[PDB]
This record gives structure tokens, sequence and C-alpha cells, in this order.
RNA sequence: UUUUCUACAUAAGAAUAUCCACCACACGAAAGUUUUUAUGAAACUAAAAACCAAAGGAGGAUUUAGCAGUAAAUCAAGAA
């Protein structure tokens, strides 16, 4: 592991717009939460019955 | 930019370069010969076959003909025929 | 009518669910990281406790739309296993015939 | 049971098929064969022509095998003909001319013969008679006697070893021993032949 | 097939033989153990010779001891024969009267250890008390008249209250190594970097032979108890042994072999150096000679089935036809390993 | 022991129930105690490590299944 390669991997990540700073596998559940359609709002879900 | 990080084998600076360099300091240790200069050295044929065998083989890969070229640069190189 | 007060509750549950959607996603979010403080998490903790648990996701039971049984029913039709071969062996379900190999 | 019983068997040797010309009635036989558009099984992966090929060795490397593994049973197979060899070369050496001229080297030649000398010749079945089974003395046909000397062999070498002990090691002593008649397998087959004396008057009873 | 000694060009394919008071004084380390039951099994110890051992062989006729250190490597498929292709030299060059420092698995090292011991003398290296033993053993009978000819120039301290000092006879310090096992491992290294520096004199010749190199540089099995892995680095016997293959001497010649049976985290068909070097073996490693090493030729082989059939030891009947010759040809692809195997069960 | 481990795909290296005071180890912990993590509003649920290592040493009467790519062993996927 170098720092160039710390360097390029920042750079490729805040060009394509993922994750910018260095953060948990716990924290990226947030991510991850707002990137989705939450379960109850699906129209799978919700709309159910006729 | 580390040296681990290329995408090639550049023989500058390479420890190839520094292992070749001892080794030829040696060689001429040994035969009484009071000729050094890293120029001297680094600008003959056989280091210069050395330079394309080594970056070959670091870039192509493993090779029979590969092999061949290291074979006959370390050949002269180290006086065996 | 629905078919069963089981499938009102469940349409209700349905409803909610729907309600609170982005209260729940928000407040969970604060509440799943570890980047935040401690102290907020713990009034989030509360907050989230606080809002109408028959709002919950999971408090949510997929039914068989027509039959209502809360056991059997496959996913994609909605349907309990009973309706369901009821209907595909009438041939009245599209593109489902009885599996020989 | 994929082949209807309209497919017959392979026939795998090599000599019969490159020497036909002195025999009459086969050619007739395999004009016959192939002629009648006989549908014919696609050989079996464990039949080879290899020359090197005892079919006997087979069905007792089958027989070891627990599981799937041919792997395995292939190897401990070739480990006990290994050893039994290597082991009489140690004899050999170790001799004196005429026990030079006495001693088998060949791993092979042992295996028929300590397979040979381990078959019983009479077997027991159970005749039931007025409540009671009577053990009563049975001729019995080739196959199943050679079925019974291997699982005996495979049976005794399993079971009563020490557990530092491999297998191919074991069954190379039982081998060697069955060989000289002296080793405990030939006591089983002894226990047989004793115990259809002692029942012989019942041989009455079995009607077929 | 004839012969006399090992150095013949035109016996290419031809039986060398050697005693069994030769094999205990040349080989007191391991023989491949496939070949000590060719050994134990035929009361003969015999060998053929092979192109690649010619070629190593006649480099190593032509050596100038004023040059520095030269590096020989035999590469090849598995059980391709190049562990024996290094006993050749071993013993040609010990009957030469040569030191002969000869280790024949380097990955016994690397894996299997029971015992880690920690030494801080060295910063962080560990020692292995089981191997240094053993190979100090061998080390022992292989060389004996060289041993009291050395005499080491230093003051070494085994303990508190042992030492010795300069002027001792080199076997003294082997065997006092053995004695009290625990610090082996020192004694070990200490008669290796002696070794390297007496070799500056006309008095050392020195082949030294280690089979499975890659081990050196390779990725290591062993563990610390926080279940941490430790590097080849962290090795008191590697990080010493490394040194004697650095070229930076005179006298000595290394010949040297990449295994992938021994080996730890490579594939099972890697055969070729760089491979199983990696980055750090390869670059470390500075110019060699890299020796391939191959399958019998055709007349190898029915050299080698000559030698078989001569010592009776294919017992199958029809092993004698040119049917069995193309069988066992075709199922070993004529490959040394293979028909070794082939012909144990035949 | 046709076993167990690591490498690894199917040629390897080591371990191997008794020495003996091992600084216990051979198989066998799926069970428990602890810590995490997954889910979830809610862990009582699942998984993973660390520890611990027990009964078990091939099982009475009697019984189940299988006629070939089957039995047996091994691996992976889906439904909810
Ligand atoms: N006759 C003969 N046999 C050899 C020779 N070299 C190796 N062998 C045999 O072939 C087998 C394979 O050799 P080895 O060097 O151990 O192969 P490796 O596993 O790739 O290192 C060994 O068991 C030897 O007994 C040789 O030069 N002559
Ligand atoms: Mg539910
Ligand atoms: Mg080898
Ligand atoms: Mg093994
Ligand atoms: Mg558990
Ligand atoms: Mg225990
Ligand atoms: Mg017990
Ligand atoms: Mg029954
Ligand atoms: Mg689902």
């Amino acid at each position: 592991l170098s720092e160039y390669a710390v360097r390029m991997s920042r750079l490729s990540a805040r060009l394509f717009g993922e994750v910018a700073r260095p953060t948990d596998s716990k924290s990226m559940k947030v991510v991850k939460l707002f990137s989705e359609q939450p379960l109850a709002k699906r129209k799978e879900t919700y709309d159910w019955y006729p | 930019k580390t040296e681990a990080d290329m995408e090639e084998y550049i023989w500058e600076n390479s420890t190839s370069e520094k292992n070749i360099l001892e080794t030829l300091l040696q060689i001429k240790a040994a035969e009484k010969n009071l000729e050094l200069s890293k120029e001297e050295l680094l600008g003959t044929k056989e280091v210069e076959d050395y330079r394309k065998s080594v970056v070959s083989l670091k870039n192509e890969g493993d090779n029979e003909n590969t092999l061949s070229q290291y074979k006959e640069s370390v050949k002269r190189l180290l006086n065996l025929a | 009518y629905y078919v069963d007060w089981k499938m009102l509750r469940d349409v209700k549950r349905r409803k909610m669910a729907y309600e609170y959607a982005d209260e729940r996603l928000r407040i969970n979010s604060l509440r799943k990281n570890t980047i935040l403080p401690k102290d907020l998490q713990e009034v989030a903790d509360e907050e989230i406790a606080s809002l109408p648990r028959d709002s919950c996701p999971v408090r949510i039971r997929n039914r068989c739309v027509m039959t209502s049984r809360p056991r059997g029913v496959k996913r994609r039709w909605r349907l309990s296993r009973i309706v369901f071969r009821h209907l595909a062996d009438h041939g009245q379900l599209s593109g489902v015939q009885r599996a020989m190999w | 049971s994929r082949y209807g019983p309209e497919y017959k068997d392979p026939q795998i040797d090599k000599e019969y098929y490159r020497k036909p010309l002195a025999e009459q009635t086969e050619e007739e036989k395999y004009e016959r064969d192939f002629k009648k558009t006989q549908l014919i099984k696609a050989a079996p992966a464990t039949k080879t022509s290899s020359v090197f090929e005892d079919p006997v060795i087979s069905k007792f490397t089958n027989m070891m095998m627990k599981g799937g593994n041919k792997v395995l049973a292939r190897s401990l197979m070739t480990q006990t003909l290994e050893a039994v060899k290597r082991k009489q070369f140690a004899k050999y050496h170790a001799a004196s001319a005429e026990e030079q001229a006495t001693i088998e080297r060949n791993p092979y030649t042992i295996f028929h013969q300590a397979l040979k000398n381990c078959e019983p010749v009479i077997g027991l079945v159970p005749i039931l008679k007025g409540g009671h089974f009577y053990q009563v003395p049975v001729p019995l046909a080739d196959r199943r006697r050679r079925f019974l000397a291997m699982k005996w062999m495979i049976a005794e070498c399993r079971e009563k070893k020490h557990r530092r002990v491999l297998m191919p090691e074991k069954l190379s002593q039982e081998l060697l021993e069955a060989f000289h008649n002296q080793g405990p397998v030939i006591k089983r087959k002894h226990d047989m032949h004793k115990m259809a004396e002692a029942n012989r008057a019942l041989a009455h009873y079995r009607w077929w | 097939x004839x012969x006399x000694x090992x150095x013949x060009x035109x016996x290419x394919x031809x039986x060398x033989x050697x005693s069994l008071q030769e094999l205990k004084t040349v080989f007191p380390h391991g023989l491949p153990p496939r070949f000590a039951m060719q050994v134990k099994t035929f009361n003969e110890a015999c060998l053929m010779v092979r192109k690649p051992a010619l070629e190593l062989l006649h480099y190593l006729k032509n050596t100038n001891f004023a040059h520095p250190a030269v590096r020989y490597v035999l590469y090849g498929e598995k059980g391709t024969g190049k562990t024996l292709s290094l006993c050749h030299i071993l013993h040609f060059c010990a009957k030469q009267n040569w030191l002969i420092l000869h280790i024949p698995d380097a990955h016994i090292w690397v894996k299997n250890c029971r015992d880690l011991l920690q030494s801080n003398y060295n910063k962080q290296r560990f020692d292995q008390p089981l191997e240094a033993s053993t190979w100090l053993k061998n080390f022992k009978t292989a060389n004996e008249h060289f041993l009291s000819q050395i005499k080491v120039q230093e003051k070494y301290v085994w303990n508190k209250r042992e030492s010795t000092e300069k002027g001792r006879p080199l076997g003294e310090v082997v065997e006092q190594g053995i004695m009290r096992v625990r610090n082996a491992t020192d004694a070990v290294g200490i008669v290796l970097k002696e070794l390297k520096r007496q070799s500056s004199l006309g008095i050392f010749h020195l082949l030294v032979a280690v089979d499975g190199v890659n081990a050196l540089w390779g990725r290591t099995t062993l563990k610390r108890e926080d279940k941490s892995p430790i590097a080849p680095e962290e090795l008191a016997l590697i990080h010493n042994l490394r040194k004697m293959v650095k070229n930076d001497w005179q006298g000595g010649a290394i010949v040297l072999t990449v295994s992938q049976t021994g080996s730890l985290f490579k594939p099972r068909n890697a055969y070729l150096p760089q491979e199983l070097l990696g980055k750090e073996g390869f670059d470390a490693l500075d110019p060699f000679i890299p020796i391939l090493v191959s399958n019998y030729n055709p007349k190898e082989f029915e050299s080698c089935i000559q030698y078989y059939l001569e010592n009776n030891w294919l017992q199958h009947e029809k092993a004698h036809t040119e049917e069995g010759k193309k069988e066992l040809l075709f199922l070993s692809n004529r490959n040394p390993g293979q028909l070794e195997r082939l012909c144990a069960y035949l």
C-alpha cells in the first residue's frame, strides 16, 4: 500500500461521486439507506391489496 | 509516486541495476582492473543485453525466449560461454 | 369489505407505514451512524420509539389478497397456494403449466 | 437402465478383434453381432484395454472404496501392491540362493494366490424348520466364493488393526500370510469348514 | 549403461553408481524419499545422467574462484527430476573435496514448526531449534576433514557461563551447538557468517545448495499466539540463509532450485521461476543461470526402462513387450516422477 | 488412520489418546460462558471469533432405504 495509491483512490471516488472520506462499514449503511427506496414505500408493499 | 506502483519495470533505479553494479565491482576487483566508472559499466553492450532481457522478463513475464535472453546475457556477463 | 378483519388491520398497517416512512428513515439514519455523537442517538432512539408502532415496517404481513391466508403466499402473485393452484389449473393463469421433467 | 434390453454388452478384449481368421463359429458369431444392427453399450470408464488390467484387482479395489473415492481406493491398492513388492524384495536379498529360487517377487501372482487360498469350498444357509433356524451346508458358485474371500480380507484388515497402522501395510501382511495359509483369514475359512462339518447331517434339509 | 565417475559428456543417459558409505558421507541430509526407497530396495545406489546435469557440471568445471559468487537455478514441472539433478552436483564436487552446505527442503523451515522460539538478540527474530539441530547433526557427518581445519577468528557467547574464543576448530562450534539445543540456531547462523568470511581464503571451496529457494521470500504458514502470521523475515534461520545467496563473496558456488511440491500459497501447476520466487525473490536474486529441467527424452526413457528391467522390478508379465513401453510412455508422458510411480505398483 | 491440520485440487509437510507431569493433548462442542456483527422501533433470533473442551471407542430386541449414474459421499442454488 502506498500514498500514491491512496490519493488515486480519493481522486477516483470523488470523481465518480461515491464516498469521499474514509468511513466505517457501519456508517456506510446511511449511504445505502438513502440510496434506496425505503421498504414501506415500495409500490409492491403499500399497494399490496386491491 | 511509489516505484512499486508502476505499470512498467523501468531499468532506471532498479534493484537489478544495483546488483549488477556490485557484481561488476567484484568482477573488476578480482581482475585487478582499476578502471571504475558507472558510465563505463552502464554503457557496455552487455549491461544493455541485460536491460532488454530483464525489462522483457518483468513486463512480458515468464517465457522460453525470455529466459534464453536471460541465459545469453548472464552468460556473456559472467564470462561463462 | 376486505375479506377478513385481519385484512383491515393489515391494510391499515400498510397505510400507516406509508405515512411515516420518511420520519422513520430520517431518524433511523442518525441512529445507525457511528460518526455522530452517542448523545444524539439516545434521544433519536426515544424518538423512533415514540412514533406509533403500528406504523413500523416489520409489523406488516403479506397475505393472500383474495383469500387472506397469512402463510403459503407466493410473492409474485400475492396469492395463497390454494387459490393460485385453483386458478392455474383452470388455465386462467397465463404461462403456467404443470411441470414435467 | 437408460439402456433398454436391446443394448448388449461390449466385448473389450483386443486380441479377439485383431486375430479372427482361424475361428469359424466365432466369425459367424461376431458377424451376427454387428450385422444384427445391435445397439451396444458405451464401454465403462473403469474397464480399459490396458495390458495391465486385472479384473480381480478392480473388484477388490471397488469393495474397498467408501463413499465415491476411486482416487483413494486406487491409491490404497497401489500402495498395497507396492508394499508387498518391496517387502518381498527385502525377503529376497536377505535370503539364501535356494530360497531365491523359491520366493515370489510378483505382487500379482501373490494376490491371485492369496485369494485362491482364502476361498471357502462350502458355506452355510439358514433353513427355517419347525420354528428353529438350522445352519445348513450349501455348495457355492464360484463368484460368490470370490466375493467371500475378498469381503473377508477387506473386513479383516479394516477391523482389527491398531490405529497407528496404515491400511496398505496390514493388507500386505494379511496377503503374505494368507499366501502361506497361516493367516487369520484362513482361520475364518476354516471355521466355515468346521461349522459345515458339524452340521453335515442337516444337509438333508436343503431341498435344491 | 557404463560409468565410472560423475563427469563424462558422452555418457549422457548412463547409470552412475555410488557406495553406501559414499551415500552416508555425501547425503547425511535427506535424499529424495522416493529414491531412498529405490536404494533401500535395490541394495544398489544408481542414477542416470541428464543433459542439464552435464551442462551444470561443465559450468562448474570452468569456475573461477576469484570471481564473485555465481547463482544457478533448476526449474521445471512437478516430479520432473530437479532435486536429484542437485545431488549429481553434490557428490561430484564433494568427491572433489569441497564444502557441501545442503538444505534439502527449505520449506520445512517455513512450515510446520512445533516450537517457535523468540529471540530479541537479533531484534525480533524467531529461532527453530528442531530444524537447526537436525541440520547441524547431518552437517557434522557431511564434511569431517574441514571441520578441524577451520580456525574461527571471533569471540562468541553461548551463555553467561559459556563462551568460545578465537582459534577454535569449527567442528567444535557445530557439536557445541548440537549438545545444547536451545541455542543451536544461533550457532547455525554463526557457522554461516564465519563460513562466508573464511571463504575469502583458498581453503574454502564452497558449494551452497538450497533446494526450495521459493521458501526464502515466500509467504509463511507459522504464527504467533496472537494468531498473527510471521514473515520469512522474522525467522532467524531464513534471515541468515538469505545472506548466503547474496553473491557478496569469492570462492563459492550457489546452485538453487524452485519447487512447487513443498511450497505454500502457490498453485499446483506453476514451474516458472518468476512465479515461484515472486517479485521480492526474483529481484533479490540478481542475475542467475536459469537451467530448465524437463521430461525424459526417448533415449533416457528406454534407458530408464532398460534399468528397471535389469533389476527385475517390473513384475508384470506383459511389461517386456513394446506394448508395455507404449503404455508406460503414454501414461507417464515419460516424466521421471510419474514413471517412478507407474512402476511401483506394476 | 479410507483419519485430523495447513498448503492445495486430487504425488506434499506435520499431527496421531499414551507417554508422563505433558507446560497436556489425538479425534469429537453442532452444546455452553464471553465479546462482537447482521436484522429489526424492540433481541429473546441468526452468524463469526475467543475460551472450553464433555458424552461418544461402532450401539439390545428390532428395524429403514436402495437394482446404476442408483445407493453412498461431496458441493451449490431457490422458495418464503
Ligand atoms: N534414473 C534417474 N532417476 C531420477 C533422476 N532424477 C530424478 N529421478 C527420479 O525421479 C523422481 C523425481 O525426481 P525429483 O527431483 O524429486 O522431482 P521433483 O519433485 O520435481 O523435485 C525421483 O523420485 C527420482 O527417484 C535421474 O537423473 N536419473
Ligand atoms: Mg413478517
Ligand atoms: Mg523436489
Ligand atoms: Mg501425506
Ligand atoms: Mg458453539
Ligand atoms: Mg478436549
Ligand atoms: Mg472417553
Ligand atoms: Mg428385520
Ligand atoms: Mg423472498
